[PDB]
């Protein structure tokens, strides 16, 4: 539904405990999966940033990483909520420079800065404690040049300067669904692509629990599988179809029983979208 | 000859057994009218209580002297203490009277019971006053009718069928006052 | 999140003036279908005093109608009179016997198959969608016909008021099949009347238990279907008041929120200025 | 490795990890110093270890009862028995003042943090309300001459309650299971002194004022907390379908809650009025009676083992007990009890009355 | 510090311990609240200060039902278990025919169907309800207070409908034998020798409702 | 028109208008209670179709274009 | 609407008399000394009046009063903004309120 | 909410004004098109609340 | 909705009393009669309740 190119950042945007780092994860699992297949060119090297998080959180990654091998392409950069604000701050761009290093080379790269939400609280400590006056729930007026300076940095260059690549995935937490917020509406205009994860679709059983009317690749079909570019098609607006159709029958008003197969083939498509976690497909 | 001692108010009694004690009983027609067959009474001497009725109105209730009924065998008329009777009715006119006034209904057939306690009561389909019939389409109608006979044997009879009830009407608009 | 609860008083408003509107639109259907209700609950009353009335009969077969609506509007009607189908259906059985279960209205085959499929054998619907007659209600008892019972029963709602929906059982014995055979005790309840037909007693009691058939059918999707207006109007009336209900708790939280929201800009404000001055 | 709490609703959905981080989310009087209360008896008996109790900014009063209520359960030996004691007590309760109430917090970490690092054993270590915490150190930074963040809190709230949580660890050498109590302000979860503290915590256990408002306690949200021990390779694949299925069947009758208030249930599909008979059902069997809540309650609490309360709810998932009332499933032990108090239900709606008299009121003897 | 502000003031009302005097403050604190709305900053404050709440509705204030205690919200947990013995024995059975009469009544207000278990709990719950309700400026002692409630939660005003149960408690107090509130006041609870007593005295008075 | 008002109202009405748009406002203001229940043709109530049918008559007199004003 | 109170406590205090007082819109006394606070600088309140609110209106509110001289009564005039009633300026107001008159359309 | 149902471009046909959407500037065979076309959506989305 | 002679004899004689309660609160004032014609009624407390 919302594939992603090389060279493209992608917003992994939802509330909490909603499957942020699993998809995140599991796009740095997969290409542990894919680099053993593919030629030395084309191999994807995975920087994980960890921004405020606690250090188990991220002791439970790295222990995830080397028990599935993905240790061998990941570097992890870890910024956890004992340190200092400029530290967590400075880390999203520390690691995009790590990562810089292979798309500068003409290599890939895969940089997820998990909670970028958490670098802007940590930039905004800095900023109201050097006194720097606050703006929209007190943030400083750059904050979006804080995030369009790093994201911006997530490219796919010439083949006259190498041809790598590096893909972004910001996560950024919302509060109750509130995507209006200030730093998260500051990064859907940055990001082409947006993947919306929803709570109350992660508790129907639809994980990971993804908002497909919600979620945007602004790449689209140029830069996915042709393999599924033919087949997901009909996937896409066989689900278009099962939305408006399932309001309705959330009543129980009355029966087309031609639009009851548009809403029996969809139930089959989202339990077919349905996943287990790290396991990467 | 006597197997099931029915009734409403066997009915009752049995289905508490049966359903969950939360339901109370359903009703029953008998519970909705007051006049029964059998009950001895409602003659009144001189006039007798007539209920002409069709599936869509109740077009008489109150109490006539003589009611000529159209019966299958021919007109018969009811005075108060009449016998009883089940009475199959062909498409004539039912003559209510009261004394000197009198109201003449074509009916299309369908029964009239008189009940042993005098009480008429007329069940037809459509029951149209002579005063909204015309007799101009009557044998526009009857004369198409006296032509199409086919070997239809289901048409057998609502041609027949078709072919009496304006016979019948023809003969009932030649004669009013 | 202050639009959120803005667009929720946009569809509470709206269902509860669509919910409105449905109370009174049920409401002038109920008056204009009380004047044919009335009208053709005359012609029940001579076959009731004929035949009598007697729902527990021991039939070989019996044919079981649970007239219900099309529209679903109607607040545990069409529930209402499936729970007393089996009410009956379980109580006129004594000697397990041949049951065919009907149903007249749309919402009577989608619930009459959740407690008995195996008998659920007719699906009459579409049926009050210009209106109901007799003609129509003859065609519904000749399909009825072609299954030959020893009994029929009908189960509808009573339109009494606009308040009460006493259901009702209303039975019709098959011509000779029981009908005369519950009548002859010490005699006959029947032979006190003089037969005027054209054939046979026996022939006359075909032709008048139809017409038993197709008045009291008649009359039961009449008043069934004058009582599923006066039920969607009492059910229309509880959900605008629960439209209204909500809608009062969403203007406190959306007035809290209006209230909060600008002391949340304001703060923002004099924070921005007490850092320059 | 799992904690076992014996609270159905903790041990299905959101189930505690041994060395975990644990936070329970309230938003006053919806029940967090019950169920901090109620894992002291539960847990802390058979822990077999030391456990601290850091009473930062609550009652005073709530000071002296689990201080005389831990003498009387021989947890805190007085007199010269005292080193058989298994609780260090540190209050900073809520008449100190706001530099008091900041600090209290990192002495009961100290006293936690010397039984895991020197003495090298398992620790308990209870925070009533670390919430408290940063309120006390937001009274503070206004005086301290600093721009105010969001809502009015001090810029630097994240990292002063990350400094604080990130010592609350198992580490290598010793662990500590932290049960934290968290107040959330005006009920807002997305207020930022709750919101922080989300990413700190193994475990965090919501607890609802409108759970608690249909009488159901403990006031757990279902669909709010979470665990990352629900994982199907820690707590094994039939007790994880089964909190999903509860999970699942909780969250399409949350979905159907805005037609049966307007519509009402005669509106619903039959396919979802099980859904919804079904999830009345898992709602009521959520809630339990507590072993400290039977003083005021009058109800006897129940102890629920983790293997009860899988078997229990798998048989609501399945169908198994469609037959009992709803209201048997409220404030019972396990799928035994429910058909005990089924029975008790169905018994009573018969004999009710027949007491005039040769019973012990008799005017003479 | 507006939280602190109200907690280092109601934590000064204390019940001390007897080497300090035992000496006892009771605080009432009051909160007006707006439009109900228990969520708001200083009302949630001082909630987790207090031990309980005594909730306030004003629906149920403007149905007569003075005083307007909402029931299901109004808590008092340190206070239960210190309460009189007497009392604590008939209101057991009150609080929960009031916990029933909310639930039956969140069930069916409006006439879909009756059940006569539930026109049981309908007809005595409004009988404990304008029992509860008293008028201002004259407080009852808690000797008259437990036989007015024990005339209730037991038999003894069933046949008084619902509105003459305010002059039936005046008909309760006042015609029953003086001495039996002297005994339940100076026992603390209702011994059996006094159960059957009050039973007796319940008996011989004369209700208004006939 | 149910918000737009004029607190000095109709005394500086034109005459002769005054007596013709004071039942104007009163046939539009029961009109609004009756409209966005005009969804319901085919379900009518006879009175309530004749407030609907003349406050739809109305609105359309209302309408204007634009730069000639009469 | 001091100056109405000061006219207003001559008819009380020296003739003795049962004065009537009409403060129209006691809303917009509340709505110009919010705004005199903030131009004299304080910081606004909640929803965004004056800090003082509740002495602004109580320091008019309790010269209206009976003593035993004689008697003010005030009608006055109350607009409740947003129609909302737990705004803080009708919320404030009506703490004072003995009584309201509401006319209707 | 044009964009969701897949119309594309997603332009609010009743948000989106002119000011060439004067008759005596496009003629009155386009400003009348245009004014009933815009009418048959309004129409819609108050029927849209009942259909729903 | 359904008729004035619908209901019951007592809640019509509830409507035939709160109707006449409806118009008596009615009144009128010495200030307008230089305009209305009708002259003023200062009403005493004790003629209301007794008339009420
Ligand atoms: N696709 C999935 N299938 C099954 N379970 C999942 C899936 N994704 C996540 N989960 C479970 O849901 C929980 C939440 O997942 P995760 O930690 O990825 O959320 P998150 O967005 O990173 O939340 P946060 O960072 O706010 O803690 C995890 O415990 C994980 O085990
Ligand atoms: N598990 C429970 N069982 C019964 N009642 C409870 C339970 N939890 C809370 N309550 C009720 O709610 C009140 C909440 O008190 P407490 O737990 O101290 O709240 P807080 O979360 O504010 O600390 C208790 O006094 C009790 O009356
Ligand atoms: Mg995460
Ligand atoms: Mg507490």
């Amino acid at each position: 539904l919302v594939p992603i190119g090389r060279g493209q950042r992608e917003l992994i945007i939802g509330d909490r405990q909603t499957g942020k780092t699993a998809v995140a994860i599991d796009a740095i699992i997969h290409q542990k999966n894919c680099n053993e297949q593919v030629p030395k060119a084309q191999r994807v090297y995975c920087v994980y940033v960890a921004v405020g998080q606690k250090r188990s959180t991220v002791a439970q990654l790295v222990k995830l990483f080397t028990q599935t091998g993905a240790m061998r392409y990941t570097i992890m950069v870890s910024a956890t909520a004992s340190d200092a604000a400029p530290l967590q701050f400075l880390a999203p761009y520390s690691g995009c420079a790590m990562a810089e290093y292979f798309r500068d080379t003409g290599k890939h790269g895969l940089i997820i800065y998990d909670d970028l939400s958490k670098q802007s609280v940590a930039y905004r400590q800095m900023s109201l404690l050097l006194r720097r006056p606050p703006g929209r729930e007190a943030f400083p007026g750059d904050v979006f040049y804080l995030h369009s300076r790093l994201l911006e940095r997530a490219a796919k260059l010439s083949k006259e300067l190498g041809g790598g690549s590096l893909t972004a995935f910001p996560v950024i937490e919302t509060q109750a669904g509130d995507v209006s917020a200030y730093i998260a509406t500051n990064v859907i205009s940055i990001t082409d692509g947006q993947i919306f994860l929803e709570t109350e679709l992660f508790y129907k059983g639809i994980r990971p629990a993804l908002n497909v009317g919600l979620s945007v690749s602004r790449v689209g079909s140029a830069a996915q599988f042709p393999g599924m570019k033919q087949v997901a098609g009909t996937l896409k607006l066989e689900l278009a179809q099962y939305r408006e159709v399932a309001a309705f029958a959330q009543f129980g008003s009355d029966l087309d029983a031609a639009t009851q197969y548009v809403l029996e083939r969809g139930a089959r498509l989202t339990e077919m979208l349905k996943q287990k976690q790290f396991a990467p497909i | 000859e006597a197997a099931a001692p029915a009734g409403p108010k066997e009915f009752t009694e049995v289905w508490n057994k049966k359903a969950p004690s939360t339901l109370i009983v359903p009703e029953f027609p008998s519970n909705y009218t007051a006049v029964k067959a059998v009950g001895e009474g409602q003659v009144h001497g001189d006039a007798f209580p007539v209920n002409f009725y069709t599936p869509h109105s109740i077009l008489s209730q109150a109490q006539k002297d003589t009611v000529v009924l159209p019966g299958v065998d021919g007109y018969f008329g009811v005075k108060a203490s009449h016998v009883p009777t089940i009475a199959q009715l062909k498409p004539g006119v039912v003559e209510l009277h009261s004394g000197a006034e009198s109201e003449k209904f074509f009916v299309s057939g369908g029964f009239a019971f008189v009940h042993p306690n005098g009480v008429t009561d007329i069940c037809v389909l459509e029951a149209a006053t002579l005063d909204q019939v015309d007799p101009a389409a009557v044998k526009s109608a009857l004369a198409a009718a006296s032509a199409a006979q086919p070997t239809d044997e289901f048409e057998q009879a609502a041609n027949r069928a078709a072919i009496e009830l304006y016979s019948a009407l023809e003969s009932a608009v030649e004669a009013k006052a | 999140s202050n639009q959120a609860v803005k667009q929720r008083i946009r569809a509470i408003k709206n269902i509860g003036k669509i919910t409105k509107a449905m109370k009174m639109v049920a409401a002038s259907k109920m008056k204009n279908a009380q004047i044919a209700v009335e009208q053709s609950r005359g012609l029940v009353d001579p076959f009731v005093r004929l035949f009598g009335d007697f729902p527990a009969v021991n039939s070989n077969k019996s044919v079981v109608v649970a007239v219900t609506s099309d529209k679903g509007l109607c607040g545990g009607l069409n529930s209402n009179i499936t729970k007393y189908t089996r009410a009956t259906l379980a109580t006129t059985e004594s000697e397990g016997k041949d049951v065919v279960v009907v149903s007249i209205g749309d919402k009577g085959r989608s619930q009459l198959t959740r407690i008995e499929s195996q008998r659920y054998q007719l699906a009459i619907a579409d049926t009050y969608k210009v209106r109901v007659t007799f003609g129509q209600a003859s065609l519904i008892v000749e399909e009825l016909i072609k299954h030959n019972p020893q009994s029929y029963q009908i189960l509808f709602n009573k339109f009494r008021s606009a308040i009460s929906f006493k259901p009702t059982v209303a039975t019709i014995l098959s011509p000779d099949l029981l009908e005369k055979q519950l009548e002859d005790v010490t005699g006959n309840s029947l032979d006190a009347y003089d037969i005027e037909a054209s054939h046979e007693r026996s022939d006359v009691l075909r032709d008048l238990t139809e017409f038993h058939l197709g008045v009291t059918l008649y009359n039961a999707m009449l008043e069934n279907n004058c009582s599923e207006h006066a039920s969607r109007m009492s059910a229309m009336e509880n959900s605008t008041k629960s439209a209204g209900e909500m809608l009062g708790k969403l203007t406190l939280d959306y007035n809290r929120k209006r209230q909060a929201t600008i002391t949340t800009e304001l703060i923002e404000i004099i924070a921005g200025a007490s850092a320059l001055m | 490795e799992i904690l076992v709490t014996g609270i159905k609703v903790v041990d299905l959905l959101a189930p505690y990890q041994r060395g975990g981080k644990i936070g329970l989310f309230g938003g006053a009087g919806v029940g967090k110093t019950v169920l901090i209360m109620e894992l002291i008896n539960n847990v802390a008996k058979a822990h077999g270890g030391f456990s601290v109790f850091a009473g930062v900014g609550e009652r005073t009063r709530e000071g002296n009862d689990l201080y005389r209520e831990m003498i009387e359960s021989g947890v805190i030996k007085l007199g010269a028995e005292r080193g058989n004691s298994k609780c260090t007590l540190v209050y900073g309760q809520m008449n100190e003042p706001p530099g008091a109430r900041a600090r209290v917090a990192l002495t009961g970490l100290t006293v936690a943090e010397y039984f895991r690092d020197i003495e090298g054993q398992d620790v308990l270590l209870f925070v009533d309300n670390i919430f408290r915490f940063t309120q006390a150190n937001s009274e503070v930074s206004a005086l301290l001459g600093r721009i105010p963040s969001a809502v009015g809190y001090q810029p630097t709230l994240a990292t002063d309650l990350g400094g604080l949580q990130e010592r609350i660890t198992t580490t290598t050498k010793g662990s500590i299971t932290s049960v934290q109590a968290v107040y959330v302000p005006a009920d807002d979860l997305t207020d930022p002194a709750p919101a922080t503290t989300f990413a700190h915590l193994d475990a965090t256990t919501v607890l609802s004022r409108s759970i608690a408002e249909l009488g159901i306690y403990p006031a757990v949200d279902p669909l709010d907390s979470t665990s990352r021990m629900l994982n199907p390779n820690v707590i094994g694949a039939e007790h994880y379908n089964v909190a999903r299925g509860v999970q699942k069947v909780l969250q399409d009758y949350k979905n159907l809650q805005d037609i049966i208030a307007i519509l009402g249930m005669d509106e619903l599909s039959e396919e979802d009025k099980l859904t919804v008979a079904r999830a009345r059902k898992i709602q009521r069997f959520l809630s339990q009676p507590f072993q400290v809540a039977e003083v005021f309650t009058g109800t006897p609490g129940k102890y629920v083992d983790l293997a009860d309360t899988i078997s229990g709810f798998q048989g609501v998932l399945t169908g198994k007990y469609d037959d009992l009332p709803e209201m048997a499933f409220y404030m019972v032990g396990d799928i035994k009890e429910v058909k005990e108090k089924a029975d008790k239900m169905a018994k009573d709606i018969a004999s009710r009355k027949e007491a005039d008299n040769k019973k012990v009121s008799e005017e003479l003897k | 510090d507006v939280f602190y502000l109200h907690s280092r003031l109601l934590e000064r009302a204390a019940k001390l311990s007897k080497e300090l005097g035992g000496g006892s403050l009771t605080a009432f604190p009051v909160i007006e609240t707006q439009a109900g709305d228990v969520s708001a900053y200083i009302a949630t404050n001082v909630i987790s200060i207090t031990d309980g709440q005594i909730f306030l509705e004003t629906e149920l204030f403007y149905k007569g039902i003075r005083p307007a205690l909402n029931v299901g919200l109004s808590v008092s947990r340190v206070g239960s278990a210190a309460q009189f013995p007497g009392m604590k024995q008939v209101a057991g059975t009150l609080k929960l025919e009031l916990a029933q009469y909310r639930e039956v009544a969140a069930f069916a207000q409006f006439g879909s169907d009756l059940d006569a278990a539930t026109q049981y709990v309908l007809e005595r719950g409004a009988r404990l309800t304008e029992m509860l309700k008293q008028k201002q400026f004259a407080p009852i002692p808690i000797e008259r207070q437990t036989v007015a409630v024990y005339a209730a939660t037991k038999g003894f005003l069933d046949k008084v409908r619902v509105q003459d149960i305010v002059a039936a408690e005046e008909a309760v107090i006042s015609q029953v034998n003086p001495a039996v509130f002297k005994i339940l006041k100076a026992n603390g609870k209702i011994t059996p020798a006094l159960d059957a007593h009050l039973k007796a005295e319940l008996r011989k008075v004369k209700l208004p409702g006939a």
